DNA sequence: ACGTGCATAGTCATTCATGA
DNA sequence: TCATGAATGACTATGCACGT
């Protein structure tokens, strides 16, 4: 068991269960939506750590100067586990590490930002899984009757609002269907509804299966080397698409 | 360079700027209940359409269109304003349809101008209720290209339902919210009783008003205070939250608060108690929890020790907390371009003047328009009935002048009416069509004499404001929140 | 709770982030030079009717309005985008017009957003010429609610004449200014030797293209360089600023500097002087200071001592200061939504086809409407034929659907046609009205003639860039500013 | 006396000027952070200093004198004059014979006036007694000729008798772009604000002076006083005829 | 001494590539 | 290490009156 705040970054909305196994960490980004985060929460189980801005690069940037960053403190500080050879996963505060960030692009950015950080000073989370991606919503279909419906693609969109049509339901043209284009957008009552409530959130578990693999493409797309990424984005972005297939 | 004596500069600048913050920043309007800012957010919003019959507007839209056309002054300040006209604990009955994050009761901030949405509510929609029909007087703005309202139409007692609250210079308002049903018997008394004196006016209008309804509910406490604010335009008014003892398997007791009473900030309440507790001042506590959600609403929970009395615990957290405040009324409103601290028949009255001239003026508006309307008509018909005339004459005309001075002559008509024949479709000569604008000016000569009628007759007039009120009280008025007890 | 492989995830998410900032973020469209944020800008504050034929409006309504259809990112950034497009030391030639302090060469920042003004500049106006008449693709904005332009018709070559400077992802672009009048010239050799090859082309645009030409005047020295830039797409260009040596009656020679090199900023040079000065590595300097006004532009006199020679100074500084610098150009665009290098005869080529296509466009869609409106007007001339029998069918119909039906079945009719005989007023009955009809049908059969030949015609085509092109460059071309010296 | 300029132990927002004698030398007091960019860029930076307050001022006279001298804004000013306040007030070591105080045409500019007056009054008075003080009229309006030169005007009187002598001349005006409007110095550019306020062979400067000691004492006390009721009396008794105090 | 609400924005840290 | 230029806003202090 671990003591919560009612020594730790000032940014915190820590929970109220003494329990790791039990508790969990969404690292949101934004103060907006940290803030709507902060309220729509389970403050038993959920914490909330706001972070700001595009955070360092761990694999350009030197050791001394990420130590300075305020955002990385605030992260290895709520952790509670030290990084590198000092990382000691029985402190580990948070036994859920759930990444909240927007789905345009500098989300996904700050997500790649995050897992080379977690990767390269406290890698034994990834292992254990404890790292985790929350899926924000993208679309909620307001209908005049019903309930409203979450979309988190535009292929489930296409498919919920074919389906209600069908059934008989109906939307406004005007108001319709609300598009997201940030989590900084959501109030507290969204984001439960779609990223925090255990039995309708859409998380999914990081898994790291070939060490030394990840280890070079981690070098390659995040290092100071800039033609080893020019050359492999100019590779391999033709077949991105084609990953899952 | 000229001379200026120190006494002369100090004396008129001090002056200039204390008169402005009274009449245009910091105080109400009688009428609307509304400061400057205010009023000018919502009529930008208006005019630009952002209205609850379409889709949330980006509020950087409203606060840039406010900005732009009428407040002279910062983005940042502007957008607080909007954002306070939003939240449901701030303003009793709300003036702003907000979408996304506006903060909480507590230290929780409002997000950014950027992340946020906004746009009128069907109240606010009563506020604007027929502006455009010279309901009310017009000025231009800060630099003349564009005009603003004076004052809204204000179709429902909006200072009294939302109250105000300003720290002007030499003195300042502090009005509180009250309940829109309440209001409205008020209103309609005052109607009925056109005749009736102050005396027994605020006897009448104190006995529907019960009390403050404030949005955050709670307690009133007491009925000498709110007495004192009607009859002195003064008075404090004691508020409390609502405590609910709780008892516990073991066998331990708790207090669960489910509410506080009006501006109380909920984070500022817990550490206030937090730190009081650590200070050895409120005993008897044994653990402070917040056990809040978006879902139960507030509800912080206080343990106490088995050696302690909940009531006595309670009856402290009311002395050194603001679970028991009081409310300070100072019932303070621009009357004509002057501040005045008035008693609550005043307040009623004031507004019920306000209204009659609204709906006069209306009438005022449509009887002008009617006639007009009537007069083109009366102008068309005319044409018609020598139809094979004015065509053959406009045909042998060589311009569009010659036609129109032919048009006049030919059947007596104004420049106006024979403009008019002019502008007429060829549909318009259609056997159907021709019949429409006969009936259309029987239609309209029939609207004429019900408005001359109803500007004949104040007994209509009044009619008219109690019959418009109601029908928003049965739409948009609610159920009262806060609680009136006895000592 | 699904799982995935961090390489899966690593490789998806930076992939997808690279390719947006290098596509749609960080690098110009090589059609009219302009990134995303720009052409959003421009378009927003166009459509809202910013133009020069209208007094500037607050900054505020351009930003909210580029925020809320088309930009969906912050208000402060974006304003910095369009502060920056209204500094005549940053854009060779300003796309807006700015009222209010925009800053200075040096660390005095913008004023806020509150403080300014602006609106489009009559280039910019060139940027955005017919925009509406179909010359460009359009598709919906963020949200679906708006059309947005996928690239601006661009009637100059903006891309070469501001350039553009951003640092993607892989990559970044540095494309330096270049005067207008050099290169229109180059244009009109495209436009007649169309069918040159590259080898040819490249040679008669770099004889036109005499160089870079910086807002902030200066020096060109040598011409290997700007050699390199335009048949590689790579290269260092040599920058210097002026100098004017000047003598006191007492004997104490001054270096007084009136210009400096593209992006070198005022303050932070006379402070790295300064700094050099003070910890000993420019000696011979005696004292430092900044005669600048607003009246005079830039004048920094750095008197020398007695014992020094003024050349040996000037070199020290062309060594130790900005005062000699270096332009790295990189001639990166995006073409066909790929990146790529491109020689100057890429760049001149790609834009001339840009053009053409728009003025095809262009023609296509008056000739659409054209047709129309003659199909119309071919009903009204029937209509006027047979003027008698139109009226008297109208007027026995029951609705005006008998009207119309009966006009097709009358004069050969469309439903269009007869729709538009509907609506036609009185008005145009009379003499010259008539006429003007008549008249209207022959103008426009004739102006169907005039577009039909352009479309037929590839020399007219090229014929009507050059002339609107050079109509631009004569109102809105100005003299050469940067100065091209040997070694 | 001579006294040197900062340049590369005075306030970081001053912007001091060159000439090193305070006789030959000005300090512009300006409001907002844009207005005194502006003012830094089109003054005459051998004579003219510029010096940026931020918000309105701290009240002095209701304010205790520790709190006063921890305010940022209240040390740049007593710094940047070189003066001390009250019995330690050494009118030698003043830097500048000219400290022109330049605000806003509007409501809130007038009040940063007499919370800036007040300042000087109570903690630097023979600023004040030696004609060392100075208040700057801002323009109003911008007149903008087709063909010729744009005029100012620092009243609506002024905008009417040039608009109507300009047309009578012959002159034309655009009704859209027309007359500018200013609400503020923050909205003015460098060569504006010289044009009107900073070139001392244009510029509109009202000298402050103080005649009767222990009357400007007791108004002082009035207006920026703890005492409300005093305040609020003295305006409605007055504010009433502010209109005929020069007729 | 703190809350209230309308008035009077610059500073602070990162990504990213390149050349000093 | 610093500049470039579009991307990812909270904190900081006064006036003013009034009540605990
Ligand atoms: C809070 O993050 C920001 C920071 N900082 C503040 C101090 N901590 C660092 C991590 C981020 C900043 F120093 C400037 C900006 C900005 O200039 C800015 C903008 O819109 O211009 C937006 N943001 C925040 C994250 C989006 C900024
Ligand atoms: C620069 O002055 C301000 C200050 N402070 C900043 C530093 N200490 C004092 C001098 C003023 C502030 F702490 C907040 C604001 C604001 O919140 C604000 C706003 O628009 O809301 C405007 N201003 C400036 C003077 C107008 C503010
Ligand atoms: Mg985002
Ligand atoms: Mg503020
Ligand atoms: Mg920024
Ligand atoms: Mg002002």
């Amino acid at each position: 068991a671990l003591v919560r705040r009612k020594g730790l970054p000032g940014k915190l909305a820590d929970c109220r269960s003494t329990d790791p196994r039990k508790s969990e960490l969404y690292v949101v980004e934004g103060d907006s939506a940290g803030g709507s985060a902060k309220s729509g929460r389970d403050s038993m189980f959920q914490a909330i750590l706001p972070l700001r801005g595009k955070i360092i690069n761990v694999e350009k940037a030197r050791i001394d100067r990420v130590l300075k960053n305020t955002e990385v403190q605030a992260i290895i500080t709520a952790l509670g586990t030290g990084i590198h050879d000092e990382f000691d996963i029985g402190k580990l505060r948070y036994h859920k590490i759930v990444l909240m960030a927007d789905a345009d692009v500098d989300g996904q950015h700050i997500s790649t930002l995050l897992l080379t950080l977690l990767f390269r000073f406290m890698r034994p989370l990834i292992e254990n899984g404890h790292v985790f991606l929350a899926q924000p919503p993208l679309y909620k279909l307001k209908w005049q009757r019903s309930d409203p419906e979450f979309a988190y693609s535009d292929r489930e969109r296409d498919g919920l609002l074919e389906a209600g049509l069908k059934a008989g339901k109906k939307i406004n043209k005007e108001d319709g269907i609300q598009r997201y284009k940030g989590l900084g957008e959501m109030d507290a009552k969204e984001l439960w509804e779609t990223t925090m409530d255990p039995s309708v959130r859409v998380l999914r578990q990081v898994t790291l299966d070939d060490a030394a693999a990840a280890d070079e493409l981690f070098s390659i797309l995040m290092g100071e080397d800039v033609d080893a990424r020019r050359s492999f984005i100019t590779r391999n972005a033709k077949d991105v698409r084609f990953l899952d297939v | 360079i000229e001379p200026v004596d120190i006494e002369q500069e100090m004396q008129r600048s001090y002056i200039d700027y204390a008169m402005s913050v009274i009449v245009g920043r910091a105080l109400p309007e009688v009428r609307d209940g509304l400061k400057p800012v205010h009023r000018r957010v919502l009529y930008a919003m208006f005019d630009s359409g952002f209205r609850p019959d379409r889709s949330h507007a980006k509020s950087a839209r409203s606060v840039a269109e406010t900005m732009g056309n009428y407040h002279p002054h910062g983005d940042s300040s502007i957008y607080d304003s909007l954002v306070r006209m939003a939240q449901p604990w701030s303003l009793r009955y709300p003036l702003v349809d907000g979408q996304g994050n506006f903060g909480s009761p507590g230290n929780d901030p409002p997000a950014a101008m950027r992340y946020t949405e906004a746009r009128l509510t069907p109240l606010a929609m009563e506020m604007l209720r027929e502006i455009d029909e010279e309901t009310v007087d017009f000025i231009p703005n800060y630099d003349g290209r564009v005009q603003e309202p004076t004052v809204l139409p204000s179709r429902f007692p909006n200072l009294l339902a939302n109250g105000s609250g300003g720290i002007a210079v030499g003195m300042a308002t502090n009005i509180p919210p009250h309940n829109l049903r309440e209001l409205a018997d008020a209103v309609f008394w005052a109607l009925e009783n056109h005749d009736a004196d102050e005396e027994e006016t605020l006897a009448a209008v104190m006995g529907r008003v019960k009390g403050p309804d404030f949005p955050t509910a709670g307690l009133i406490v007491g009925s000498q205070g709110t007495a004192d604010a009607y009859k002195t335009g003064r008075g404090s008014i004691r508020m409390r939250g609502v405590v609910e003892v709780e008892e516990d398997s073991r066998g331990r007791t708790s207090l669960v608060i489910t509410e506080l009473p009006y501006q109380v900030n909920h984070d500022n309440f817990i550490t206030s108690i937090a730190e009081q507790v650590r200070d050895g001042k409120l005993a008897g506590i044994s653990n402070i929890e917040d056990q809040s959600s978006d879902r139960v609403g507030l509800r912080i929970v206080i343990e106490i020790k088995r050696d302690a009395v909940a009531k006595v615990v309670i009856n402290n957290l009311y002395k050194h907390t603001q679970l028991q405040t009081s409310f300070g009324a100072n019932m303070l409103a621009i009357v004509d371009g002057v501040p005045r601290t008035l008693r609550l028949d005043q307040l009623i009255r004031y507004y019920v003047d306000h209204q009659l001239d609204v709906i006069v003026r209306r009438t005022t508006y449509r009887l002008r328009k009617a006639n007009e309307r009537a007069h083109i008509l009366r102008g068309l018909v005319k044409a018609l009935d020598a139809l094979d005339e004015v065509i053959a004459l406009i045909r042998a005309s060589e311009t569009v002048d010659i036609a129109r001075a032919g048009l006049i002559e030919l059947l007596d008509i104004d420049e106006i009416q024979a403009q008019a024949i002019l502008d007429m479709q060829l549909r318009r000569l259609a056997a159907l069509e021709r019949q429409r604008i006969i009936d259309d000016l029987a239609k309209i000569e029939a609207e004429i004499a019900d408005l001359e009628d109803i500007l004949a007759k104040p007994e209509r007039q009044r009619g008219i404001v109690r019959d418009e009120l109601a029908e928003i009280v049965d739409r948009h008025g609610d159920d009262r929140r806060t609680r009136i007890i006895a000592i």
